[PDB]
DNA sequence: CAAAGTGAAAAATCTAAAGCATCACCT
DNA sequence: AGGTGATGCTTTAGATTTTTCAC
């Protein structure tokens, strides 16, 4: 059976309010690496991986593999009635429709327990290619929510333009356009703070501002988040989750179709 | 004892009271012996004495002879019912209900007859049942109040030995008229042979045949016109009758007043038609008791036997009658008029015909066009245009000569809308339905419906099926209270929207299987629609080929090319009356509408039974998401506690005396709200799919009563066709002397056949109303669910072909191709057919029909008392084509995924309105701007060679409209301004029983109610007309509704209720403008636009008509996605699939 | 005549803010033994029963017993003017028109006086008993609250269930079934943040989820409250007020139709 | 050629948050002395003042008084991208359709250049003459968020009397008569607790709460409100935004008119 | 006592579920 | 000045009511 035993419950109720928002029907699996999973939207626009590793739980208990389609809009209700510092039993049986949740408290008195139903699901699975990004920024995860929070109330087209001097996050609506600018970090030493980027040729590529919405959720599971695109490969959003793992958001860009050639 | 001798002493009193003014107004009756031929008139209960000094009721028949006398015959017969028992013992309890009733019934004997609902019913059973027979209809109302709790006591008890035994009395609630018409055959507008052979003989009645036409009956249309405090609801309290104007046979009588009307009132002649014609002379008596003494005498000087006015139960007969009980003669002691217990008012000597109870039930008008002035519009053909309604009117009344002009409309109009319309087909009804006419005009459909049913049961020997209650808190399969049982109904589907002219080229997507299955089906569909449609041309065509195959060469020819723009053919495929089509496809009758336990009770029940029609419908139940247990918690709780007495300082009232009205309405109210505080909820709407059999053995009386009604409205319809076809015939030639004979012949005939129509649509609504004899939950829904699944598979083998636009649950309106095959002339040998004119697409659609649709359980009795039940395969349920439209104009809904259903707008070919159905111009008072918008903004939308002309002179008159609703008072005045944005809305109910309610129409009620009196709103019925005010701002429009009745009164009279509801004490301007709610009004406006042209023009992709008005954000949306060059790309797209897996449970 | 005063006067809107939501109507019964409310709500399965003890106010003086015609809903929202901290004096007379309830702000800077209209209606007066009780539980009013909004999510009744080894609040419903078990607390002794019990026979019922979020708005009366249940009693939700006696909400148990009967 | 510097970005995100319920769209004139505004209501019953002069500003320049017709709901939508503390640069050049709103962080990380689109509309101003008002209340902003939109819980036309033990505003509804009272009261003069009430006549004037509720937006932005009423003088509700500025309302005052006149 | 169905627009009000701007302790 | 949970003020999504057309 599959057993999952987590210490900072704060983090997974951060994972699944950032899949709750953006996805309704997803697609989980259980390996001997962890947990992973794999499922896009209902609009085809937006891929999302998330990968828990083995050793970064408390304790796993790993027999076989079971593929899991469990509804994300309602994980996060049964998961909502949860505290951020208790801890966090997942039990999946193998042969059964019901997935068991336990929250223990650190008093180690309020003890939880719940039961969900399962149901078929039928989802693409798509293989993950590797690429040599062009690009590279890894930035704060709160200014990064921030930037995309700032920009959607000016339109849904954004512009993620990196050249020599930074990162563009530009976008335009009716109301006007608004296009920011973020630097190099020179004097800063912590690593939560500071942001860094790496480049092999300026990147200008244009993206679906709600879906940036959407994948920015997961704000205070990490304090940092790395972004990562190249000319016509999808944007990623990594969101590294301690040691635990990491989440990984794929998002299908807008270039210009040259229509007159 | 002595208070029943006196009881019938004053019976008596009022039976020689009657017989006295009978004889005062002719109608003699038949004391000298002989025979004398009458044609029957008027009848109405009155009561009798016999040779055996008996009181007795005896129907009184009227007749009018040739010659114009006419006489009164009262028939003696005993009202009766009949009795249920529960086994063979039926002498002993006849024996025990007449030894305790010696006095009061006068024979029992035991009547067979057949009942639908017994098991094996159809093998030659039958249930005896028992007569009753009394003396008088005061008895039978006695006897059946005596004896009717043991109805309620013996139908509860389920698990003086000659009393309980009685199961349920039947045919109780039948009238004596009624009954009494029913079983002597004796209906109103036939001819007949009366012999009187003395006292001692009955009077006998019997059928004349050979005389056909109609006699020339005494008819009045009286009307009156009263001076009122100003702008007042009518009350008789205050002042007199000015004028009442009555014809007598197409000649017309006026009486005024003199020392109130100014100017000595002359003599003139009304011409509104040719055929309309009142030879008037007026009379100029001094004084009102005078006025009416000269109604009397002339009234009781012409004898009149059909009397008709507007609306004389509610206004005029009620004003007269309070006029003359002030004056001190008697309405009743005078002409037999008094009010009943219904508040109709019915002579024993005369007829009583509101033409407003013809209109409302049988005219099929929109209720905006109700009453008489525009009832003329929709029948006579010819409008009242006489002055302007406010300067004339209200304070120029002293004018007797615009006063008499209104009189004598008020009078013209009745008299030949009853001749016209009201007369021959309120006789035509009369003459099968059982009642007198004011009965027949007063009385609903369904109860018209239930009467004629009545008739053919009486005639078949079958007994009338109780009348059902309805339940209180019906209970679901799991336990839940239905507050609301339903079917589903009609499949209504808007496909497309937007502007389809046949001029304009259209893109179409038919696939080429559609034309290769045609080809082949081709010689079936010609076969058909020359067999099926016309039984003359069934083998007698000569160039049966050399058209057939030219419809072959014209439908593959353009096959090759499917996908083509091309110029469309709108062509609407309607069924005619398929709901009684269908009832008379599958023999559905509500006693046929049988279950599996009731089938297996037969003894018809074989493995190769061809008997049983499965044919399925659409449950559908709102009930309480509270359970049993809560529900049984609740009634308990409810029994527990103590209810406040009904009367003043009476005794407390428990949860065992209250009725079930009283209990269902606590309980109802009690567990909504228990509903919403513990379950977020009060409705679950479920829909679910059930099917039932329908006995095809079964007697075919409502089958036979449907079928005589629909040949009687298929007559008149096929006169409507021969006169149409002889219109189209007249046109396109030189004017001639019998256009305008055509025309209002076909006008007539269409009226007929919509009035006819009303009823045959009845019998389908029949049952499904309360108190019916032939309820059905199951029929009624199996009809619309059959109607349904025809038209969406007519638009499943439309689409294959054009763009079906427009479904109902009548047909369907769609766009096929130009090069499709059309209405085509085929010849024969056959002298009285030797053309015959044939569509294609409804011959393709009615070889769909015979295929799919047809009834092959068709099992009718050949030859009865013989078991002969042959089968045969009758259709009837034919798509008639109408001719092909110019153009259609579809709406659009301002949400995603939602489109405006039953409404649009299709012009015929000529530019002229064919069809404008659904829109807010024929709904009773709406806002007049809408409905101005609405009847002048499809005019431009058959102006332009192409669509974004169309659109662009479509948006120039919405532009001008919203120019004027902007910059309004430009050169605009006043009174147009009040009576442009005017919103008038009508209640059913009173407006105490509006309490706690908040409406726009309810508060403007209450408003006129604290501005003049609450006697405006102690009456139902009350028409408000207003505006939502601003002024209050932040308040909602409930508490901004304001009556228009406070901008003409006087400033010191009207600035106080200027300041009340504004909540603005220190303002001072009296402008409406200042008032008015600018933003309101240009929302509902812009609203209305944008159903109508902007979002179906960016459905047919066009950028904006109206620029002012702007879009939804969806729209807005999809517009700037489709507008710019990036696009969306996918996942699946960028990165390769790895294949698509299944995820199932664990 | 009638005076009343109370330095603590937030405890009167504290209450009134857990009746405005249940009952609409209510009767103020006034005597020397004890100050009595006793209302119904709407959909008369809730009894309410409020009492308010004569010693605990700082001045009282009432001549005889009195009976008063009250909706609570204005009478709360004419309380909810004052704030935490300020005291309230109460005033009538023996027929009056109106409630006269006067705020006074703890430095005299704000006194505030209102005069409401009351409305005369039928006063009914139930005698119910104070039956001895199977089971009680004394246990924070936060984690109660925390209880019914957890259950809320996930289903519309809850079957509370306790014995030896504590108490037990468990639900069912479209997204699964679920349940919350709580100990005996006896490891530790704190002053607020215990959960004691006592029980002769453990004993579950089945009650109305919204009906306990609608009585869970007297959370901040005290941090303290008591849980009174058995066998065909009615629930008593008990909050013990210091020297003000006790507010009591009464729920009926769902007694359903036994199938076996 | 216009440019305008804040370090403070809390005055002008708070300063829209009170202004956008009530005017839709206002034309902003800044001048060479400051940011001056008035501005009409949409329901033409009110006028409100602005007076922000360059004495706080970072750096200022100005070359004429400028009338940008901003939307006020666009323009508050822009000015939450703004942060608490961020600082606020607005530019305006010579031929510049569009209004430059450049945010930079207080860790000069980030510049957050936003267009804001802007159209040009024509108006007519008529000012205000200085008058000698009879009563000046200074009243803490905090408590008249607990004192105006919980006398408006309970009536909407409330008069103002005046005397010298205080100031009276008497609500009356449906509810009842609500009197709220208020002395001077300076036993423990605080510096920001003081009602000081600055009476010359005695005057009695009716208002309406619903209104008095929607200036009330603004008690983040100030410490405390003094509002100035004289003999059928328009009300003036002020605040003291820190020491950059003040924020006036004119509410015309509403007299009940007798029958007899 | 009499009273033909259902579908649907159109608007107006009544509720509750979220979205989002401030408070109950610790360096 | 940063970390958790309530608590109240708008905003929007449906639910419900009532005339009055369609079928
Ligand atoms: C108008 C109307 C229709 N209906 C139902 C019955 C009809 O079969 C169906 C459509 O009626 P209609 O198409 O309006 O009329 P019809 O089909 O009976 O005859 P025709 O088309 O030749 O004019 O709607 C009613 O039940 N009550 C009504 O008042
Ligand atoms: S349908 Fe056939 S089996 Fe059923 S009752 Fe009629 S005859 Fe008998
Ligand atoms: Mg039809």
């Amino acid at each position: 059976m599959f057993e999952a035993r987590l210490v900072q419950g704060s983090i997974l109720k951060k994972v699944l309010e950032a899949l709750k928002d953006l996805i309704n029907e997803a697609c989980w699996d259980i390996s001997s690496s962890g947990v992973n999973l794999q499922s896009m939207d209902s609009s085809h626009v937006s891929l999302v991986q998330l990968t828990l590793r083995s050793e970064g739980f408390d304790t796993y208990r790993c027999d076989r593999n079971l593929a899991m389609g469990v509804n994300l809009t309602s994980m996060s209700k049964i998961l909502k009635c949860a505290g951020n510092e208790d801890i966090i039993t997942l039990r999946a049986e193998d042969n059964a429709d019901t997935l068991a949740l336990v929250f223990e408290a650190p008093n180690q008195e309020k003890v939880s327990d719940y039961e969900m139903k399962l149901m078929d699901l039928d989802v693409e699975q798509l293989g993950i290619p590797e690429q040599e990004y062009s690009c590279v920024v890894k930035m704060p995860s709160g200014e990064f929510a921030r930037i995309c929070r700032d920009l959607s109330h000016i339109g849904d087209a954004v512009v993620i333009s990196c050249a020599k001097d930074g990162v563009k996050f530009s976008a335009s609506g009716e109301l006007g356009n608004g296009n920011i600018k973020l630097s190099q970090t020179s004097n800063v030493d912590k690593e939560e703070e500071a942001v860094t980027i790496e480049m092999n040729e300026p990147v200008q590529l244009t993206f679906a501002l709600r879906y940036l919405n959407f994948f920015t959720k997961a704000t205070p599971l990490s304090s940092t988040v790395t972004l990562s695109m190249s000319a016509d490969v999808p944007l990623v959003v990594e969101y590294k989750i301690a040691d635990m793992g990491h989440l990984k958001y794929y998002l299908a860009p807008k270039i210009e179709d040259e229509e007159g050639s | 004892g002595a208070t029943s001798s006196v009881s019938a002493l004053k019976r008596l009193e009022r039976s020689q009271w009657t017989d006295k003014m009978d004889l005062r107004f002719g109608f003699e009756r038949l004391k000298e012996p002989g025979e004398k031929t009458g044609w029957l008139i008027n009848m109405h209960p009155t009561e009798i004495l016999d040779e055996d000094k008996r009181l007795g009721s005896a129907v009184d028949y009227y007749f009018i002879q040739d010659d114009g006398s006419r006489f009164k015959v009262a028939l003696p017969y005993k009202p009766y019912f009949y009795i249920a028992t529960r086994k063979g013992c039926e002498r002993e309890v006849s024996s025990f209900l007449s030894k305790k009733f010696q006095g009061k019934i006068a024979k029992v004997e035991t009547v067979p007859k057949e009942d639908l609902d017994l098991p094996n019913h159809l093998v030659g059973l039958k249930r005896n049942y028992i007569r009753l027979s009394f003396h008088t209809v005061e008895d039978l109302v006695k006897v059946r109040k005596e004896i009717s709790p043991a109805v309620k006591k013996n139908r509860e008890q389920d698990h003086a030995d000659q009393l309980d035994n009685i199961v349920d009395m039947r045919e109780y609630d039948v009238p004596y008229h009624i009954r009494l018409s029913i079983d002597l055959k004796i209906h109103v507008a036939h001819w007949y042979n009366v012999r009187y052979r003395g006292n001692a003989f009955p009077v006998e009645i019997t059928r004349r045949d050979d005389l056909v036409e109609r006699p020339d009956p005494v008819v009045l249309a009286f009307a009156i016109a009263t001076t009122k405090l100003p702008l007042k609801f009518p009350d008789a309290e205050t002042d007199q009758i000015m004028m009442i104007s009555y014809m007598i046979d197409g000649q017309g009588y006026l009486i005024t007043n003199r020392e109130i009307v100014s100017e000595d009132i002359e003599d003139f002649e009304f011409t509104p038609k040719p055929e309309y014609e009142g030879p008037f002379c007026v009379f100029n008596e001094p004084d009102e008791a005078h006025l009416i003494q000269r109604w009397f005498e002339h009234v009781q000087e012409t004898k009149p036997t059909i009397m008709v006015t507007y609306n004389g139960d509610f206004f005029d007969w009620p004003f007269v009658e309070a006029r003359a009980a002030v004056h001190g003669l008697s309405m009743q002691q005078e002409i037999g008029f008094q009010k009943d217990s219904q508040g109709e008012y019915k002579a024993p000597q005369c007829i009583h015909m509101d033409c407003l109870r013809w209109v409302k039930r049988d005219s099929y008008l929109p209720v905006g066009s109700h009453n008489l002035k525009a009832a003329a519009k929709a029948k006579l053909g010819y409008d009242p245009v006489e002055l302007d309604p406010e300067d004339m009117c209200r304070m120029a009344t002293e004018q007797p000569q615009t006063l008499a002009t209104y009189s004598v409309s008020d009078a013209v109009a009745t008299y030949y809308l009853y001749m016209k319309y009201v007369h021959p087909f309120i006789f035509a009804l009369c003459t099968i339905i059982p009642m007198e006419p004011d009965e027949v005009l007063r009385k609903g459909s369904g109860t018209l419906c239930e009467a004629l049913l009545m008739v053919q049961a009486f005639h078949a020997n079958i007994i009338f099926p109780n009348k059902q209650e309805q339940e209180f808190n019906k209970l679901t399969d799991d336990g839940h209270v239905l507050d609301s049982e339903t079917y589903v109904g009609g499949h209504v589907e808007a496909l497309e929207s937007g502007v389809f002219r046949s001029d304009i080229p259209c893109r179409f997507r038919m696939n080429p299987a559609a034309f290769d299955f045609l080809l082949q089906r081709v010689e079936k569909t010609l076969r058909h629609a020359l067999e099926e449609e016309e039984k003359v041309p069934v083998e007698q065509v000569t160039n049966f080929e050399e058209v057939c195959d030219e419809i072959k060469s014209k439908l593959a020819s353009l096959k090759d090319v499917p996908s083509r723009i091309e110029c469309p053919l709108i062509y609407h495929l309607d069924v005619g009356a398929m709901y009684p089509n269908i009832i008379l496809t599958n023999r559905l009758q509500p006693s046929a509408m049988v279950d599996e336990a009731t089938c297996a009770a037969c003894d018809f029940n074989k493995p190769g039974a061809n008997c049983q029609r499965k044919m399925a419908w659409q449950w559908r139940g709102e009930f309480m998401p509270a359970s049993r247990s809560e529900y049984h918690r609740i009634q308990h709780q409810l029994e527990s506690e103590k209810f406040p007495p009904l009367f003043p300082e009476g005794p407390a009232r428990a949860f065992h005396e209250l009725s079930r009205e009283e209990q269902a309405k606590y309980e109802k109210r009690r567990l909504a709200d228990y509903c919403r505080k513990a379950y977020k909820k009060i409705h679950i709407t479920k829909v679910e799919e059930r099917l039932t059999t329908i006995c095809q053995r079964e007697n075919s009386f409502y089958v036979d009563t449907v079928r005589a009604f629909r040949d009687r409205r298929y007559e008149f319809k096929g006169l409507h066709k021969v006169w149409k076809k002889k219109l189209s015939a007249a046109v396109e030639v030189g004017d001639a002397a019998e256009v305008k004979r055509c025309k209002n012949m076909e006008v007539l005939y269409d009226s007929l056949q919509l009035a006819h129509k009303c009823i045959l649509n009845s019998f389908y609504g029949y049952v499904m109303r309360k108190g019916a004899r032939w309820y059905s939950m199951e029929m009624a829904g199996i009809v619309c669910f059959t109607g349904a699944n025809i038209i969406t598979q007519a638009r499943e083998l439309i689409e294959q072909i054009g763009r079906p636009l427009e479904l109902d649950t009548d047909g369907i309106w769609c766009v096929l191709p130009n090069s499709f095959p059309e209405n085509f002339v085929f010849k024969t040998t056959n002298v009285k057919k030797p053309k015959v004119t044939i569509s294609y697409p409804g011959a393709m659609l009615n070889i769909m029909v015979k295929e799919g649709f047809t009834n092959d359980q068709y099992q009718e009795l050949a030859e009865p008392s013989s078991l002969t039940y042959v089968t045969r395969s009758e259709n009837s349920i034919f798509f008639e084509v109408d001719g092909p439209y110019l153009a259609m104009i579809l709406p659009a809904s301002k949400e995603e995924g939602k489109k405006l259903k039953k409404r649009y707008a299709v012009f015929n070919e000529d530019g002229s309105l064919a069809e404008l159905k659904g829109f807010e111009v024929k709904r009773r008072g709406e806002l007049q701007l809408i409905k101005i918008f609405q009847s002048s903004v499809f005019e431009a939308f058959l102006k332009g060679s192409t669509l974004e002309e169309v659109y662009g002179s479509v948006a120039k008159v919405a532009d001008y409209w919203l120019d004027v609703l902007y910059s309004k008072a430009a050169n605009m005045p006043d009174s147009e301004l009040f009576e442009l944005i005017s919103e008038n809305r009508s209640m059913s109910r009173k407006l105490e029983d509006y309490g706690e309610q908040k409406s726009t129409s309810i508060s403007t009620a209450k408003r006129l109610a604290e501005f003049l009196g609450d006697q405006m709103v102690k009456d139902a019925g009350l028409s408000c007309r207003y505006i939502i005010s601003r002024k209050p701002e932040g308040s909602p429009v409930t508490e901004r509704a304001i009556p228009l009745a406070i901008f003409q009164a006087e400033p010191t009279v009207r600035k106080h209720f200027l300041r009340k509801w504004l909540k603005s004490s220190s303002l001072q301007d009296f402008d409406i403008r200042a008032i008015l709610d600018w933003d309101y009004y240009i929302e509902r406006l812009g609203s209305a636009i944008q159903k109508i042209i902007t979002i179906p023009a960016a459905l047919q992709q066009v950028k904006n008509p109206v620029p002012r008005v702007k879009h939804p954000d969806w729209l807005h949306k999809k517009l700037l996605e489709k507008n710019d060059v990036y696009k969306q790309k996918k996942i699946s797209e960028l990165f390769t699939l790895e294949g698509r897996r299944q995820v199932t449970m664990a």
